[PDB]
C-alpha cells in the first residue's frame, strides 16, 4: 500500500470510559486549524492539532444526565451566521445541539423510544440532521425550523435496531442497516420527500411516515450490519466475519437509479479482510475524496487500505485497546483513532 | 469497467462537494 503514517502522540482521557465516536470537522476552512470531536460517557470534548504532533485540548461538555452514554457525533454549520455546531446522541435517545465555540447545548429533540446509535448530517443541506435508532426507525430532522421531516420505518421498515445509516455523495439517497441484517435505501430525491423536505422550511408539523423502502435485501450478510456507507454508486458494509463487503443493488449491469423497490439480485464485487474484529460496534471511515478506507480492530490495529487499487497495517506496541472509531483529517494529512480504555491516537501521513 | 466508472462518479461529485466547500467560510472553532 502506497499510504505511510507515523503515530506522533496519544492521550487518555480522565473519565477512563470507552470512547465510541471520533469526527473531524471537515467544514472548517482552508487556514484554519483542523478540529476534531471524541464522544463517550456523558463527553464530548474538542481537540485541535498542531505541528509536531500535538493534540490541544480546546474544552468539555459534560452532560448533566450522569447516566447518558454518548454513541455518535456529527458537526455541521449555522446556514445564517456561519459558526459551527456539533450534534452529539446516544442511549438516552436525544439529540443534542452543541455551539463548539462555547460547548453549551443550545437545543435539544426528543421523539426517538430509544438509543441513537449514529448522527449524520446531508452533504448539501446543512440543516438535514438523519438519526438512527433502536426503535427500528430513521428520522430526518430539520434543525433550521426544529422540525421532524420524516420517519423511515414501519411496515417494511427495519424490524429490529438500527446501527448504521449514510447519505451518497450527493445527498439523493440513504442506505441504512442493523441487526435484522437488512440493508435497505430510502430515496429522498423522490417527488414525495422533495416536497416534505420543502414543507419543512415553510413551517404541530405532519412529519411524513415513509413505511416502504426503495429497495432492501437480507443477503450480503447473515448477522447484525453495524457500519455501512456509499463508495459511489457501490455499498461497503460489515457484520462480524472479519471483512467489508463491497456490494450494490441489482445484477452487475443494473444502474442505481433504476432499481426497481422490489428488485431481488445483489452483487458482491469483493472483500477487504482483515482480523480480530468480529466483536459488535466497530465502525470503519474513509477519507473525503474516498482514496483510503479505514477500520480499527479489537486488539489496536489500524488497518488502511488504498481504495483506487481494483493494505497498510498501523501498529504501536502501547496501542492495544479495541478502536471504536477512526477519522481522518479533510485533507487525509492526519488519522486520529480512539479506544475502548479512553485513548486517542494520532497518526500522521508521510 | 465497473471500478473505473464508479471511480469516476466519485471523482465527479466530490469535487461538486469540494467548489461547494471552497465557496464557504466556516467561523473556527
Ligand atoms: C454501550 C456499549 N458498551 C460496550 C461496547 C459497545 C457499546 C455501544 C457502543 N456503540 C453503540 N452504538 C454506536 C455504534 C453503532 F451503532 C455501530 C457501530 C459503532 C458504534 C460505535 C463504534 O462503532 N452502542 C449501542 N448500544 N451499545 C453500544
Ligand atoms: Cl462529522
Ligand atoms: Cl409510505
Ligand atoms: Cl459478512
Amino acid at each position: 500500500c502506497k499510504y505511510s503514517f507515523k503515530c506522533v502522540n496519544s492521550l487518555k482521557e480522565d473519565h477512563n470510559q470507552p470512547l465510541f465516536g471520533v469526527q473531524f470537522n471537515w467544514h472548517s476552512k482552508e487556514g484554519d486549524p483542523l478540529v476534531f470531536a471524541t464522544v463517550g460517557s456523558n463527553r464530548v470534548t474538542l481537540y485541535e492539532c498542531h505541528s509536531q504532533g500535538e493534540i490541544r485540548l480546546l474544552q468539555s461538555y459534560v452532560d448533566a444526565d450522569a447516566d447518558e452514554n454518548f454513541y455518535t457525533c456529527a458537526w455541521t454549520y449555522d446556514s445564517n451566521t456561519s459558526h459551527p455546531l456539533l450534534a452529539v446522541a446516544g442511549s438516552r435517545g436525544i439529540i443534542r445541539i452543541i455551539n463548539p465555540i462555547t460547548m453549551q447545548c443550545i437545543k435539544h429533540y426528543v421523539g426517538h423510544g430509544n438509543a441513537i446509535n449514529e448522527l449524520k448530517f446531508h452533504p448539501r443541506d446543512p440543516n438535514l440532521l438523519l438519526s438512527v435508532s433502536k426503535d427500528h426507525a430513521l428520522r430526518l430532522w430539520n434543525i433550521q425550523t426544529d422540525t421532524l421531516v420524516a420517519i423511515f420505518g414501519g411496515v417494511e421498515g427495519h424490524r429490529d435496531e438500527v446501527l448504521s445509516a449514510d447519505y451518497d455523495l450527493l445527498g439523493e439517497k440513504i442506505m441504512s442497516c442493523g441487526m435484522d441484517h437488512s440493508l435497505k435505501l430510502w430515496r429522498i430525491n423522490s417527488k414525495r420527500m422533495m416536497n416534505a423536505i420543502k414543507e419543512s422550511y415553510d413551517y404541530p408539523f405532519i412529519s411524513q411516515k415513509i413505511h416502504f423502502p426503495d429497495f432492501s435485501t437480507r443477503d450480503i450478510h447473515r448477522n447484525y450490519v453495524d457500519c455501512v456507507r456509499w463508495l459511489g454508486d457501490l455499498i461497503l458494509s460489515k457484520s462480524c466475519e472479519n471483512a467489508i463487503v463491497c456490494w450494490k443493488p441489482g445484477k452487475m449491469e443494473d444502474d442505481i437509479d433504476k432499481i426497481k423497490p422490489s428488485e431481488s439480485n445483489v452483487t458482491i464485487l469483493g472483500r477487504f479482510d482483515y482480523s480480530q474484529c468480529d466483536i459488535w460496534y466497530m465502525r470503519f471511515s474513509m477519507d473525503f475524496w474516498q482514496k483510503m478506507l479505514a477500520l480499527g480492530n479489537q486488539v489496536g490495529k489500524l488497518y488502511v487500505w488504498d481504495l483506487e487499487v481494483e493494505c497498510t497495517t498501523l501498529t504501536h506496541h502501547k496501542c492495544g485497546a479495541a478502536i471504536r472509531q477512526t477519522s481522518f483529517s479533510r485533507d487525509s494529512s492526519i488519522l486520529i483513532a480512539v479506544c475502548d480504555d479512553a485513548s486517542i491516537w494520532r497518526w500522521d501521513r508521510l | 469497467s465497473m471500478f473505473s466508472s464508479n471511480r469516476q462518479k466519485i471523482l465527479e461529485r466530490t469535487e461538486i462537494l469540494n467548489q461547494e466547500w471552497k465557496q464557504r467560510r466556516i467561523q473556527p472553532v
